[PDB]
């Protein structure tokens, strides 16, 4: 057998140190990846400090990238 | 040289000189047609035998005829 | 961002009268018989009829809708043929014993002799396309479901026809919806290539898994009911595979380890049925689904994120290249022909990939039982690929003739191509000479040495060896790979690379293919023929615009025969005739590849296996000694395997021989068109006209000769069809009687 | 000057087409510049003597080979079960397996089995030793040298003949009918009387005894006074054995007919009497015309007085055309040679005149198809030269309202009706064959169409056969022609009704069908050559055909397209039809005699009606011993035939090269190759002196056709010889 | 029966002269 | 000599239109070489390879035509 | 005739152009005056950039030069009718070709003779046996 054994979401470490910081890194990338952000259909009117400042499609793009990158993190990290 | 002969049944459509891409035909005055112009070939030693001349004229068995005789690399169409 | 127009060209019936209204000189009438061929010639060349891209592109869109309609009619007809007038249930009750059949023949003129005893209590003609294995893999067990598929396909073909009529006659979009190629790319990677992958992943997980998991055990097809009572009742999934009972919770929590019970990485083949594991294909389709859905987020369409093609094409420029790829976006979003060449070339190579992956790794169950379906499927996909790739060459050439603009491509890549076209043709001629002398020369030397009976200086295993060490090394690497560098694959990728013999009920499925010196020389023959075809099509593309034989040939067009007997003679200077000879080279190369395929797998991997462990090939292993030469190729493959073709008469296979003789007749009739010119028979036709004028039964439409390019077209068509049909007759006649 | 020197038009260009055309037109003396009748006829006469020299030297060479390296006398010791030898083999590339597989027939060096059939010829004339064959070789060698010396002698300025000497037709006809055909046949008849008959009966005639020994016990005076029956007194009976005297009389001239009961040959007494009679009839026929005596005839008077009421002008002023156009008489001569060689081929298998030639089937088959291919070649050339005559030498004002003017007037109806005959015959031949094909494809041969060739059995029965039972006018004694009392009736009636010879074979429906196929090939090829000739001086596409000459590429893409319009192109499309009709003939003949010689005539009587047996029983099954000339185990004596078979196949495809692809693409390719030679380093130090170019259109068409022909004939010859030797070794 | 070497040389030396006089013929017929 | 609308038959024998009839179109001034322009209903061979239509009108003289009406 | 004043066009050079016959036997040249700077295509392959004023370009055959000339007539919206054709020899001499009179042969100008103009119909050609064994041919006479 010897397959790459995964674990369930422990909801104490597997979601916090793994993919939340990955979403943080996705926001960091979204600060320095998209050359042109704010012209979507909805402009994400409730601005904030550094989280919901640019726009809706940038937000969904960087959150989907955070999801796929954290999924890669938790699959390729656990049991090699 | 590819000898070219033109006979006395020319109308004067001037397609005959218009079609040849080697600038060998020329259009000369005359008195036996409505256009008062018969075609002529004063530079016969630089036509290659492409025979587009024989396709140009719409008269029945057209006044111009080309004949393939003694060939020269000048009139054979080479770049060397 | 959509933009449409209402009622651009209304429907009528009057335009069907007086045919040929699309052109300006073909509308005067049938003043000569060449007008009929001119009508049939330009009936689909919509680009030269009109000027702007608008109306012609609307015509293209409606033409695609018509093509989808007609292929849907064909598929519905095939499904109904397999449904009502076949032996699907009787074949499905058993495996290797009964040959399947999907066509009946009316006994009218003695045709009942053709309707032979296929087996299993039926008289008809044997199927070879392999649709039965597809329907068993999908999960078809009842005729009413197939009838439902047929009637649904027919009615949605009618739907497609109505959609095409609407999209051309009522609402036609502008240009602006078409050049938005980013939305095209995103939706095609996303919608077409992704949703189908997810849908078949669901079909394989829900339907194929339990149907095949109970069908391999020995359960009769009429015992279990339909998949819908499966999908209603999850307890059957739970009792079959205990991973279903955990729900979709492990998917969302990313604990995918429990899903490995039905999503596997087994690899190899299935020893029960000879096909691939259905769990492997389900895992495949889900993975490629994820890959394409990710891939469909490349490009900028309306929300800032993504990429634009103009910027990325400007972004690449080299020290040796110059200004770079500027100008590709305009010429490739303006001219349809360039994109057609691209898609046709990649579709042809993709079809070659499809056949080359079918033969070695049989994906469908019970395919490796009968060799006829395997061999016929492989060669048919290869022929389709050859046709498409030569057409890609043709349309690249006609793009360089017609739609190329020299102004907007200053110092461009195409400028460099037309700049060193002489160098490219030169060095490709040199490699052509190299592979010509050093591959066929080996066969001439080998035949000469065998003609003297001195095998001590021959090219064989028992002589001077030309051993393909690279292919053997890669085969050994693939044998060693699944134990070391592929930790999550218990079996191999395939046994075609190398491994142990995999058998099936009664017969053999696939053994490792040893590669001797004969295969080395054959592969060199292949590379030589592919190089020749690439040479002729590449010159036909590059020399299509200008040359220093005739510089103004682009002003004439693409389809012109010659430029007179001057310059020594200019017959077949245009790119059309380059394609006209490229078809012949395609025919030769693919004839060689399918002959090698048939003989190699009739000699090495097929046959009858004994239970003690020994196999027995039909040709008793002669490829290592008789394929090295060429006279042995003439006798041990052609004469030896033609006997089954020419001794099947009065039996159930007389039709294959009749098609064989008719194919030789069609080949011989092609020489009509190839050899002679035009004026000879136009003169002969004129003498016939005088004869008919003597009877005063002269036709109103004046009879004329076919044109020169028309004669070349009809000639290459007849030669190619004759070759294809006689090869098809020989292949099915030999590989159906093998048993 | 530069080669070629005979035309300044071909010495004005640096292209390699100058070299190709200088090879091409070296025999077209009319196209040469500064050219008159005198110079032309002198080169004619020189080239004729050179050719006769080539003929005699070739005969001397083959005779010397069969004398020296052959196995003639060991074949004299037993003449039936020993294969002859052509010559030994000197090739250093032979491995020892091929040496063991080629050294046979009692030889010590590797040899080849002779299939030319000259062994039976030299046996039936009586060349009983190798020294005599050496004497014959040196005799023809010095005779060839005599023709060389005379050919040089006549080209001196003092001995150059006049124009009128070549013009004198009547003396030529009288001489060639009398002093060429008559006295030579008299000499050959005397050779059979005094050499072939005694060497056949066994008694020796040497080079010192012939003047002493008489050829008959009685003298010349019974021939003189009243009784020629002394020479027809004691013929060789049916119990005769060759080379000895039991059952052998001493008659030299008789006409008992039939065959030889021992070896299936024609009696040498028949040949001698025949040659003598033909000598008499040609010597009588050689005295038609006035030459220098005032007695006889004139060509002009007989050819002008044959007028007509609705013919037109009859044959007026033709003498001025035939005597002043060499192409016309060349076409007539080649047509006569073609038909006479066809008759040679088709009479040599049925009525052979050599001992033991009816047993060695390989030589018989090879000689038949040899002379048949020669017939096809020579007489399609006759048609081509007639077309050239219409191109170059027709005279409208000299032949006004002539018969040839009528030919050019009704050429349209002539071509139309050749076409009608060709289409009718081809439609129904193909339809009959494919209906038979489809019917036997379904396993019910009772519905086949087997048309009995009733007229063939009718002429068979009226020629002597009684098997079919029609018994009309010859086999029945009730007719008035049976009780004629002639001296050929018992031998002929024995020959027809004996089922062991190839004469007047049994005829079935397959012969009817294949004869219709042959007549189809005839009519198609005739249509091709006739429209090529009769339309060489006018067409509504191009009536200026006489201005351009005979062989020109095209007349351009104008007027709808003019490719393949010359009469040369008519010959081009003609040659394939000639080869096909010859092929159909030879396949049918070879399969029928394979069925007869094997004894299984039923397979030809049944399988020939449908294509299956043509493609399977003959074309597939007889090729099995062909291809096994070299198995992976070992080789045998059939290696060279199989390898030449594949060689001819490669030649066929390598000519299908030029027969498909035309010039312009090839010109672009070779021009790019010239660019490759230009800019490359360390290769500009040498430059070509003759410009390279692609071949012309007409030359490419010619080389493709020539390749097609040589590959075709090589493959067929190899298959025929190898299969016939394998089946009946 | 048996052949002799002198016969082969005699044939060769009588066959030399047609070659020489044919060379002379080809020389004279070039004009 | 011939007037407009005459149905006239031609005898050049060096043309494609031999043994044909048709209607004369126009006659120009005297002293010209070929005055008689005739209109036919058939078509000659004129055109490039695979052309749709050729020509149907040519001019000749009086001394080779034959009026019929 | 003195010298060919101008400038080579702005081009990257092409390897499919001149060969050894250019410096060996003869080669061609063409000059024209451009109203404005634009882009054309050079008949031996590729696209070149012309400049305003006089431009000098070299070729090896008459077909290439006349294809280029017809391109400068019937491609650009300001029509160019100022192209002249020149041939040069390796001995250093130059010769003018076309238009020799100064106007195109499509039209008619005076000061010119007519040659190769036989006053006979198709069928009035002499029939070949009256030319048989003479140095001429039916088309020549
Ligand atoms: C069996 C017949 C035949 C043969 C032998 C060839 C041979 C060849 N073809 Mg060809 N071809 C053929 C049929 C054939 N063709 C037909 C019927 C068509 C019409 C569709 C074409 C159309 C065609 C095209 C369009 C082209 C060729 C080209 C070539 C050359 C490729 C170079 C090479 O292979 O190295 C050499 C191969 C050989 C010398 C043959 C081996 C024979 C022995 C070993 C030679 C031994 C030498 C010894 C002294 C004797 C080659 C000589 C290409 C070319 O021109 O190359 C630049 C090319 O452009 N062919
Ligand atoms: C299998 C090959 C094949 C077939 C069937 C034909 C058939 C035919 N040829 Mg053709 N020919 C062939 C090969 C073939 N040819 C080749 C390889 C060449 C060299 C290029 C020629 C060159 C040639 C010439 C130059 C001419 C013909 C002509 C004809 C027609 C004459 C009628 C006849 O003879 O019988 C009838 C045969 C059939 C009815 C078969 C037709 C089958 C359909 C289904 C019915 C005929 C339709 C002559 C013609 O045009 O007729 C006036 C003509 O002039 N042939
Ligand atoms: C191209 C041409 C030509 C032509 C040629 C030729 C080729 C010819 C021919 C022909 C031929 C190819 C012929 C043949 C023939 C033969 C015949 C026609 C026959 C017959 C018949 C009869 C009458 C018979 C009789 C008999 C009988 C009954 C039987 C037995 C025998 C006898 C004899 C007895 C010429 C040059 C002139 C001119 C120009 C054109
Ligand atoms: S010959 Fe014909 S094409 Fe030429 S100018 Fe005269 S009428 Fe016009």
């Amino acid at each position: 057998l010897a397959q790459a054994s995964p674990t369930t979401a422990g909801w104490s470490l597997s979601v916090g140190i793994i993919m939340c910081l990955c979403n943080v890194f996705a926001f960091v990338i979204g600060y320095f990846a998209i050359q042109k952000t704010g012209k979507g259909k909805d402009l994400a009117l409730p601005q904030l400090a550094s989280k919901k400042t640019f726009g809706l499609p940038e937000l969904l793009a960087t959150m989907s990238f955070g999801h796929i990158l954290g999924a890669g993190m938790v699959l390729g990290l656990a049991s090699s | 040289s590819h000898s070219v002969k033109i006979y006395d049944t020319c109308i004067g459509c001037t397609q005959c000189v218009r079609a040849c891409p080697l600038d060998v035909l020329e259009m000369v005055p005359w008195d036996g047609c409505k256009a008062a112009q018969i075609a002529s070939s004063p530079r016969t030693e630089d036509c290659v035998g492409c025979k587009r001349c024989e396709t140009a004229c719409p008269t029945d068995f057209l006044s111009i005829r080309v004949y393939l005789g003694a060939e020269t690399t000048r009139s054979m169409g080479l770049a060397y | 961002k959509v933009s449409v127009d209402n009622n651009p060209v209304p429907t009528s019936f009057e335009k069907w009268g007086k045919p040929g209204h699309f052109d300006r000189t073909l509308a005067r009438g049938p003043k000569t018989t060449t007008w009929i061929w001119n009508l049939h010639a330009n009936a689909h060349d919509f680009d030269s009829q009109t000027s702007d891209l608008e109306d012609v592109s609307r015509k293209i869109f409606s033409a695609h809708f018509g093509h989808l309609a007609v292929v849907f009619v064909w598929l519905s007809g095939m499904y109904f043929h397999g449904a009502k007038f076949s032996n699907y249930e009787g074949w499905l009750a058993d495996p290797t014993h009964i040959k399947p059949s999907a066509q009946v023949v009316w006994p009218i003129v003695g045709q009942g002799i053709l309707n032979g005893d296929v087996g299993g209590g039926f008289h008809g003609i044997q199927i070879t396309s392999g649709l039965f294995y597809l329907w068993r893999a999908s999960g078809f067990t009842d005729s009413y479901q197939l009838y439902c598929t047929a009637i649904g396909g027919l009615v949605m073909a009618a739907l497609m026809l109505f959609a095409g009529w609407f999209h051309y006659h009522v609402k036609a979009p502008k240009l602006e919806w078409f050049q938005n190629v980013e939305s095209m790319m995103n939706h095609h990677l996303a919608g077409l290539l992704g949703l189908g992958s997810l849908g078949w992943a669901g079909h394989q997980i829900h339907v194929s898994m339990p149907i095949n998991k109970l069908l391999d055990a020995g359960v009769a097809p009429k015992d279990i009911p339909l998949p819908h009572e499966f999908i209603l009742e999850p307890s059957k999934m739970a009792e079959l595979y205990p991973s279903f009972a955990q729900g979709l919770t492990p998917f969302f929590t990313l604990n995918w380890g429990v899903y490995s019970d039905f999503l596997t990485f087994k690899g190899g083949l299935n020893p029960v049925t000879g096909g691939l594991w259905l769990s492997d294909t389900a895992h495949h389709h889900l993975a490629i689904a994820v890959l394409f859905i990710i891939a469909g987020h490349m490009y900028r369409t309306n929300w800032g994120i993504g990429h634009s093609m103009k910027e990325i094409l400007e972004a690449h420029k080299g020290p040796f290249t110059g200004e770079g790829h500027k100008g590709l976006y305009e010429i490739l979003t303006t001219s349809w022909h360039a994109q057609l060449a691209i898609n046709l070339a990649l579709l042809g190579s993709l079809t070659i990939i499809v056949a080359q992956h079918m033969y070695a790794m049989p994906p469908y169950p019970y395919q490796a039982i009968d060799y006829a379906t395997q061999l016929s499927l492989f060669t048919h996909h290869m022929w389709i690929g050859g046709f498409l790739i030569v057409g890609a060459g043709a349309h690249g050439a006609i793009f360089m003739v017609r739609d190329y603009d020299p102004a907007k491509n200053v110092n461009n890549l195409l400028d460099r191509m037309l700049r060193h076209r002489d160098a490219i043709i030169s060095h490709l001629n040199w490699v052509c000479i190299f592979l010509g002398f050093h591959s066929f020369g080996l066969y001439i030397h080998n035949d000469t040495m065998r003609a003297l009976g001195r095998p001590q200086d021959m090219f064989s295993d028992t002589a001077i060896q030309l051993q393909p060490i690279f292919a053997q090394w890669v085969q050994h690497l693939h044998t060693l790979a699944p134990g070391a560098t592929a930790p999550n694959a218990l079996a191999t990728a395939s046994y075609a690379f190398g491994g142990e013999t995999i058998a099936v009920a009664g017969k053999v499925a696939m053994m490792p293919i040893t590669l001797g010196t004969a295969d080395f020389m054959v592969h060199h023959i292949h590379a030589f023929t592919i190089h020749v075809t690439a040479l002729i099509l590449l010159k036909g593309v590059l020399y299509a615009r200008s040359s220093r034989l005739v510089p103004d040939k682009a002003n004439l067009g693409f389809r012109f025969p010659c430029d007179g007997p001057g310059r020594g003679g200019t017959c077949q200077v245009s790119g059309w005739d380059h394609v006209f000879l490229g078809l012949f080279w395609m025919y030769n190369s693919l004839s060689i590849v399918i002959f090698h395929f048939s003989w190699k797998m009739q000699s090495d991997v097929w046959g009858t296996v004994s239970p003690d462990g020994s196999v027995t090939h039909v040709t008793l292993g002669n490829f290592a000694q008789s394929a090295i030469t060429i006279n042995g190729w003439l006798r041990d493959f052609l004469w030896a395997q033609a006997a089954n073709v020419i001794n099947s008469y009065g039996s159930a296979l007389s039709a294959y021989g009749i098609m064989f003789l008719a194919g030789h007749f069609v080949f011989a009739f092609s020489l009509m068109f190839l050899f002679s010119g035009r004026g000879y028979w136009q003169e002969l036709i004129e003498s016939i006209v005088w004869a008919h004028n003597k009877l005063n039964v002269a036709p109103a439409i004046q009879p004329r000769a076919l044109s020169i390019i028309q004669g070349r077209a009809v000639g290459v068509a007849h030669y190619l069809l004759g070759g294809i049909v006689t090869t098809w007759a020989f292949f099915l006649a030999r590989s159906l009687s093998i048993g | 000057t530069k080669f070629p020197k005979f035309s300044q038009d071909l010495a004005q260009d640096p292209t390699t087409r100058r070299i190709w055309y200088g090879i091409a037109t070296a025999h077209d003396f009319e196209t040469h510049d500064g050219m008159t009748e005198e110079n032309l006829y002198q080169k004619i006469f020189a080239s004729h003597f050179g050719h006769i020299a080539i003929i005699f030297l070739w005969t001397s060479g083959t005779l010397f080979h069969v004398a020296w390296q052959g196995n003639f006398e060991q074949w004299i010791k037993d003449p039936l079960n020993i294969r002859p030898i052509a010559h030994a083999i000197w090739d250093p590339h032979f491995g020892e397996g091929a040496v063991n597989a080629f050294t046979q027939a009692g030889a010590s060096n590797p040899v080849n089995i002779a299939y030319s059939g000259v062994y039976h010829w030299f046996y039936t004339i009586g060349m009983t030793t190798n020294q005599e064959l050496y004497s014959g070789a040196v005799f023809l060698l010095v005779l060839a040298s005599l023709f060389l010396f005379a050919g040089w002698l006549h080209l001196q300025p003092k001995f150059r003949p006049s124009l009128a000497w070549f013009k004198n037709a009547e003396s030529r006809l009288n001489h060639h009918l009398a002093g060429l055909f008559g006295v030579s046949s008299l000499a050959w008849a005397g050779h059979l009387v005094h050499v072939a008959i005694p060497e056949a009966r066994g008694q020796h005639v040497g080079w010192d005894n012939f003047l002493s020994t008489p050829p008959h016990p009685a003298g010349l005076m019974p021939f003189f006074t009243g009784n020629w029956g002394v020479y027809a007194a004691d013929p060789d009976t049916a119990g005769h054995i060759f080379g000895t005297s039991e059952g052998a009389g001493t008659a030299i001239l008789t006409f008992l007919g039939g065959f030889h009961p021992q070896t299936e040959s024609l009696w040498l007494t028949d040949i001698a009497h025949h040659h003598l009679a033909i000598a008499v009839i040609f010597i009588i026929a050689g005295h038609m015309y006035r030459t220098n005596w005032g007695i006889g005839h004139s060509i002009k008077e007989i050819l002008n007085a044959h007028k007509g009421p609705l013919t037109g002008a009859g044959h007026t002023n033709l003498y001025d055309t035939i005597n002043n156009s060499l192409h016309f008489q060349l076409g007539l001569a080649l047509a006569s040679l073609g038909v006479i060689t066809s008759l040679v081929a088709q009479h040599m298998y049925s009525l052979p005149s050599y001992a033991f030639i009816a047993q060695d089937h390989t030589t018989q088959a090879a000689l038949y198809t040899h002379h048949q291919y020669i017939a096809g070649f020579l007489m399609v050339g006759a048609f081509a030269h007639g077309a050239i005559f219409f191109v170059r030498d027709y005279d409208p004002v000299a032949n006004k309202d002539n018969v040839l003017a009528r030919m050019l007037e009704h050429k349209e109806a002539l071509i139309s009706h050749l076409s009608w005959v060709s289409l009718f015959l081809g439609f129904h031949t193909l339809g009959l064959y494919v209906h038979n094909d489809v019917v036997v494809a379904f396993g019910t041969p009772e519905k086949q169409i087997l048309i009995e060739p009733v007229f063939a059995q009718w002429i068979q029965a009226t020629s002597g056969k009684a098997l079919y039972g029609f018994d009309v006018l010859l086999s029945n004694p009730d007719s008035i022609a049976s009780t004629t009392g002639a001296a050929w009736l018992p031998g002929w009636l024995d020959a027809i009704n004996s089922g062991t010879n190839s004469l007047f074979l049994t005829i079935g429906p397959g012969d009817f069908l294949v004869h219709h196929a042959i007549a189809l090939g005839l009519h198609t090829t005739a249509l091709i050559l006739i429209k090529g000739a009769l339309d060489a001086r006018g067409s509504k596409l191009m009536p200026d055909k006489k201005d351009f000459g005979y062989s020109f590429p095209c007349d351009g893409p104008g007027r709808g397209g003019t490719c393949d319009i010359s009469a040369w192109d008519a010959f081009y499309l003609a040659m394939f039809w000639m080869l096909n009709t010859l092929g159909w003939l030879t396949f049918y003949w070879h399969w029928k005699h394979l069925g007869v010689w094997s004894g299984n005539v039923a397979q030809f009587n049944e399988n020939s009606t449908y294509l299956m047996g043509w493609f399977r029983d003959y074309l597939w099954a007889n090729s099995a011993q062909l291809i096994n000339g070299y198995n992976p185990y070992g080789v045998n004596n059939l290696s060279v035939w199989a390898w030449m078979f594949l060689f001819g196949h490669l030649v066929w495809a390598t000519g299908f090269m030029f027969l498909i692809s035309w010039r312009g693409y090839w010109q672009e390719l070779i021009e790019t190759i010239v660019w490759a030679h230009e800019r490359t380093p360390l290769a500009n130090l040498v430059r070509w002196k003759d410009k390279p170019v692609a071949l012309s259109i007409v030359q490419a068409r010619l080389v493709g056709l020539a390749h097609f022909t040589v590959g075709y004939v090589l493959t067929y010859a190899a298959f025929l010889i190898a299969s016939t030797a394998g089946k009946f070794g | 029966m048996a052949l002799s070497d002198t016969q082969i040389l005699a044939a060769l030396v009588v066959a030399l002269l047609p070659a020489f006089l044919a060379f002379r013929l080809s020389t004279e017929l070039y004009k | 000599a011939l007037n407009r609308g005459d149905k006239v038959r031609i005898k050049r024998t060096e043309s494609y239109w031999y043994g044909d009839v048709g209607t004369v179109a126009s006659v120009e001034k005297s002293g010209i070489l070929y005055p008689v322009i005739v209109r036919f209903d058939r078509v000659n061979y004129n055109g490039f390879s695979g052309s749709a239509s050729g020509v149907n009108t040519n001019n000749f003289a009086e001394n080779e035509l034959e009026l019929v009406q | 005739m003195t010298e060919l004043s101008g400038q080579p066009p702005k081009f990257g050079g092409s390897t499919g152009g001149l060969l050894s016959k250019a410096n060996r036997e003869e080669k061609y040249a063409i000059t024209w005056t451009s109203a404005s700077e634009q882009v054309f295509e050079m008949p031996t392959g590729g696209a070149a950039i012309m400049n305003e004023g006089e431009n000098l370009l070299y070729l090896a055959r008459k077909e290439q030069c006349l294809a280029l000339g017809t391109q400068l007539r019937t491609k650009f919206k300001p029509k160019i009718q100022d192209y002249k054709i020149y041939r040069v020899y390796p001995s250093g001499e130059v010769q003018y070709l076309h238009p020799a009179d100064g106007v195109f042969p499509e039209k008619v100008n005076e000061g010119r003779e007519a040659q190769g103009t036989k006053t006979r119909r198709i069928g009035q050609n002499p029939e070949p046996v009256t030319i048989k064994f003479s140095g001429k041919a039916p088309y020549e006479v």
